[PDB]
């Protein structure tokens, strides 16, 4: 009977309960994103990697959900290399940030993909 | 100056027996009948009562030094042995005005009567009287209306008021309750009433009762030309439910509601009294449960204390016994608290059990209600003991008449006006009581039939509570 | 079928003494200790109690025929003479469920205890017990929280809870009250409390007290790491004022309020209990004024009846006596009503004064509070008589310690954990009581000093109320 | 958007036993399930306010527990607090305390509570930012038999109109009836803006919704880790998969039980996203995960042989 | 005393078929007309109805040990075959008073009729009658007026 | 006259005002727990050893009351060694945590026992 850990066990939504993604696996999720014709975009955050409540406590309000946008959504992108390329450029500019890849479905205006792609050391 | 603090228990008499004390006019004074356990001396017994009902505890505490205990402590200032009794004394205790919350009968009792009756060192304890200082009396509203205003609103002067309790106590339906009400009222009675335990029950829900009784009372009023009233019981389980019932009585436009102040409580009673003052409703008070506290002479609280507490909290009528009926009530002691309920000033008078002189600074008077096992032959005694300012109620005495309610009411109304006329003419109700009633039977077939039924009913037993 | 109506008075026994009756599971049963006047036989005395507390009056009324009295009448179904007493019996009366308003302790008492104690034909009367049927128990909310929920909210398990009443009773200012509160709490006591008579008075107004006590309790909680509470008294003169105080306690976020249920009243208490359930406040109940009603064995109402009434109306704690302290309370009778307060089912057991088997259909239990003249040497007896589910309060026993409040609290907290550890280890608190305390004095200078002060204090007198 | 959850079905869990737990014990079981990776825990449909656990004590302890699990994991958590009650007044009282605690979701039994009370709560939830989870308790009394009653698709349409953010829609593969085609038919009527007539799925009329938002279908009832690939395949990302016995029945407790379900699901999402066929490689995907998840492994052992297969009463 | 916890699914009849049970006067009793699927025996069909309408689920959970299930569980205490019908029985289930919210017909139905009619293991199910105990009847207001008052 | 300390005097409910428990004393409380037929269980906490109020201030609400469960309640346990054994295993896995032993009475569903069994250094 194993006891599930308590310390240093922050998680990051979809796919963070699986073993770390190798670069092939990462590339495969971006392919899935592009194959479905969703628009990719990257977001990064250095200060508040996790949700918290500082300005309000009413139902549905949380601080820390919005991260900052890296450049612009890559409309018309079709080459996963282009996406992975931006990831590298962002990483080098913000080595201290959590970075995630999201994909928009403009038709339903819902993000159909969202997963952490890079985490600072210590995490 | 801050004498030191020394832990440890010491006699209560060292701080709370103060025989040299002169009472202040703002002090609440109390007369306790104390029966100490063997080996506990009067002074300590009295000091212990004064101590736990005010500022002290069983052992010395250091905090006493943060205040001026001399000004807050209650104190046993006089002890007088009880004649003919062994090991029984009347200890007088004075409590400073600063110990009580203004306008709260609940707080007055929590201090003076809160824990002292259960001391292991006492065998029995009884509170006989309280002198409520005029400075404390003014912090209370008192009766919502009082005797003068009530007579003025109902347009009734010159004779006691007549009422009747519907029977059986419980079990009648709402339409049947109203039918019995209309018949009693049209016969000459001024009021009919819910019995004290009629609230809202499976057999008859309150709103249906209030509604049918309003139709009945309005019908009897139109038929007779005299203002009628039916006491609607607002006693309930929560303050919220009590207010709901009072509010519907206000909406129906009826003149009087009723409350059981001891089973309901002083906190709920004060709320209703204030509501009644604000909405023009007369408030009739029942003392249900009083004999559980005031019957025995050696332990409890006498009724005069509970009567004073009601005049402060608020009520326009209060049941006060009959003397001659089925429930206990001695004549002298009764006349004593009837005066404390109606008058503005009553002087000390031990022959009637009044231990302190009491002033009311114009707090209106409460109308005493004689009810319980009385009938037409008791009419002269009742008119003589109570006088014009009282309400005489006949439940079985109306609904037990052989011809029904209307004739039953006429019987009581005729018997009473006969006594009022006789008295007013100079006749002595005490000596000519039966002649007056007998004379009336000659022209009142209704009175006549009632006389036949109850000719031999008397309730005579030795009393438990005597001066 | 409608036997005729015949006016006139007849014996109560003809209709209300029913020795063949089999009680229904929905009947409210009552055990009265009746002392008739000479010449009045048991059957009639009992029938008269059953009659006036339910449906009948002193003379035959025609309206009985409009209903089915057989189904509403209360009835004396069994009489048993009292051993060793002359002319004293225990009469059992059964009252049908339809006579009571759902959820109203006020209505239950108005019928069963309203007028019967004052009958001229009885010398004394005492209500010993009531069997409240499960169908009536469900119409009540019961405690706002109860034992399980309270321990869960405060995070306290495995030992009695410790509290302390600030002293002197009256006279301290609001800032001084809070200072004494902070010091007691930081020493290890779980709760401090307003004394029962501390409401709002010239020397200290309620809102200033509530405010300063909140600052003090929050400070002690931050210092110790244990949840603390201070009972804020909401007792007041009107329902309106009582609610105002409860509302500010809710706004401050404190965990517990307090009410004097008998001086405040059942109607006001039920309102506060419902409010506490709705707002997450624990409710501590004081029985101020109970000994005026329950001390004497021949007249009154026993405390077990008033304890049952409180579990129904609502309260999370209720004062239940100490047995060994300054106020009356015999061990067996006490253990009897402590079971009626905490358990879900208690079987009939005359050795403890329990006349009827009582079920509670999961109505939560009430925590009994031992308070009144107790000190460190009483700790083993208290832990042994009451067990883990109780609150032990030491007012003079904390504020009377020679070194002040904090050390006074440590003394009581150490004495208690010493007894809990010893008991848990197998030691016999009854025999090793003083050894356990004495052993602790070897490593607790605080306990040691308290032991010195109260070594010789005991309260031993004959009891008035015995089985 | 409010919960910040995208790319996979949402995971929930019903606390058990249905009735009987105390308020502090309910919160203890809630904290443990949430910290293991489940997004939501919930009151069972019949947990309202009862002698063993009163509602206000439950709401209060569950709030402490959910806030603790949220701080530990970094993911937004929710616990459906049941507002179903006997009167409209009592229902509103419960919704109001949920709003005061700041929790994100309440729950209502729309058929036993009623449409009149449900519409009132739905409006209140819109006005106060509360998500509303709907239970269909009592539906099979009306929709089971093919010859008399009302089909569930009609009751599902009625709920999307009256109002609810989630609605129980069956599992197909679990302990309660639900055929695949008919289920996929009303799941479309619940989530999409337009569904064309299609008798093969029991849809008799073409239905348009003029942008009325979609309702999230909730699969709950007798499902476990081995059903994960079928569930992800039948329902897709927009659904809530609930495991009551499937979490509280894990041999190591609630936290490990939650990890088991969260790992099994992310494994299926990754596999699907990579191109694998969940229908054919279902068991391989789960089996592969057991190699690096001791938690999943233990759950697989317990339920390996549990299936619920009986003929259906309601067919096209 | 806390028998151990052993994960896994077991027959409902082991805990919820209790033919020896004497019903209490505070119990809500139910008469269900059950039609089981072929291969599912009456006792299990009835036990399954009693289980999901009260305290149990499809597999063993450890939390049962934090309470006293014996006092909360609903239980199938009697089964009687239906005359002239094949594979149809009347199963009687008793539910303890503590399972219901006072004054809420909504809660009574959510438990007794909430999910059981949709079990894959049953073909049809019908609730024929309920014995509402007087202790539960008193928690309701009932008709606003009733026959007598209305007339 | 001694002045009761103010600093570093946090306490931990039942038994924390007594001198530290020797291992015999500890074993004796576990025996008491088992003799009464209550179910033991261990709980541990590394972050918030004490009650506090971060998410709400209404009556009866406090944060920090729930600790995390070590394994599962030991239903059917009858040997105090088994309990003391888990204590050691937990201590070695969470040397930085406060750990406490609680015991359930399933009949009343109330914890009839609760006491701190291990504290991190500095405490
Ligand atoms: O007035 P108290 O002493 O309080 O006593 C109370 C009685 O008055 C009581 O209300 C009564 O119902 O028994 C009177 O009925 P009846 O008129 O038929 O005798
Ligand atoms: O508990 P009851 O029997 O109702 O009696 C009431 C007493 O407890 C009372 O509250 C007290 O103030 O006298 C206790 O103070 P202390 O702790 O200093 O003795
Ligand atoms: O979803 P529906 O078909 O309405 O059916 C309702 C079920 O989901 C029901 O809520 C449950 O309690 O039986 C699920 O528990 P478990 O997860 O332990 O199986």
């Amino acid at each position: 009977m194993q006891v599930w850990p308590i310390l240093n066990l922050k998680k990051y939504e979809t796919l963070s309960y699986l073993p770390p993604l190798t670069t092939d696996q990462l590339a495969r999720q971006v392919d899935y994103l592009l194959n479905n014709k969703w628009v990719p975009c990257l977001e990064f955050e250095t200060d508040h990697g996790f949700v918290y409540r500082e300005h309000h406590n009413s139902p549905g309000y949380y601080d820390g959900r919005y991260w900052t946008m890296w450049k612009l959504p890559m409309f018309g992108c079709t080459d996963p290399a282009q996406v992975l390329n931006e990831l590298e450029e962002c990483k080098k500019e913000y080595p201290n940030a959590f970075i995630r890849i999201i994909g928009f479905d403009s038709n339903r205006e819902v993000q159909c993909i969202s997963f952490i792609a890079y985490k600072p050391a210590g995490y | 100056a801050s004498v030191g603090f020394k832990a440890g228990v010491k006699d209560y008499k060292l701080t709370y027996y103060t025989p040299e004390y002169e009472t202040l006019d703002t002090d609440i004074l109390a007369a306790f009948r104390v029966s100490p356990q063997p080996g506990v001396p009067p002074e300590e017994a009295g000091a212990a009562v004064a101590a736990e009902s005010s500022t002290g505890t069983w052992t010395t505490v250091w905090t006493d030094g943060l205040t001026n205990l001399d000004r807050y402590k209650g104190r046993c200032y006089h002890i007088e042995p009880v004649a003919g009794e062994e090991n029984q004394y009347i200890c007088y205790v004075a409590y400073p005005l600063d110990l009580f919350e203004e306008g709260s009968v609940t707080n007055m009792f929590t201090s003076i009567v809160g824990n002292v009756f259960g001391f292991k060192a006492l065998r029995a304890l009884r509170l006989e009287d309280l002198r409520i200082p005029v400075a404390y009396v003014k912090t209370f509203q008192g009766p919502p209306h009082g005797i003068q205003v009530e007579r003025d609103k109902l347009n009734k002067y010159g004779r006691p008021l007549l009422g009747c309790t519907i029977k059986p106590k419980l079990g009648l339906s709402a339409k049947n309750y109203g039918r019995a009400v209309y018949e009693c009222l049209r016969g000459g009675l001024d009021f009919t009433k819910d019995d004290e335990n009629v609230n809202s029950q499976p057999f008859m829900r309150w709103r249906d009762r209030f509604l049918f009784c309003a139709e009945a009372l309005y019908k009897a009023q139109a038929e007779t030309g005299e203002i009628k009233g039916h006491y609607l019981n607002a006693t309930a389980g929560t303050c919220e439910d009590m207010m709901k019932r009072a509010v519907f009585a206000r909406e129906l436009g009826v003149p009087i509601v009723m409350h059981d102040y001891l089973t309901g409580g002083f906190t709920a009673n004060t709320t209703l009294s204030h509501y009644c003052r604000d909405n023009g409703l007369l408030l009739h008070i029942h003392r249900a449960m009083h004999a559980v506290i005031d019957r025995q002479k050696n332990h409890g609280m006498h009724f005069r204390v509970l009567a004073k507490a009601l005049r402060l909290s608020g009520g326009d009528h209060i049941h006060s016994g009959t003397v001659v009926g089925k429930l206990e009530g001695e004549r002298d002691i009764t006349l004593g608290f009837v005066d404390l309920l109606r008058d503005d000033y009553t002087e000390k008078d031990r022959s009637r059990g009044i231990y302190f002189t009491q002033s009311w600074v114009s707090t209106p008077g409460v109308l005493p209600v004689a009810s319980g096992g009385i009938h037409v032959w008791h009419m002269p005694a009742l008119t003589e003991i109570f006088g014009d300012d009282s309400v005489l109620q006949f439940g079985g005495g109306t609904l037990g008449h052989p011809w029904g309610n209307a004739p039953g009411a006429v019987a009581n109304r005729v018997a009473l006006e006969a006594c009022v006329q006789a008295r007013n003419e100079g006749r002595d109700l005490a000596r000519e009581g039966n002649t007056i009633i007998r004379e009336a039977t000659k022209w009142s077939p209704e009175l006549a039939a009632a006389c036949e039924v109850w000719k031999e009913i008397k309730f005579e037993f030795p009393a438990m509570d005597t001066v």
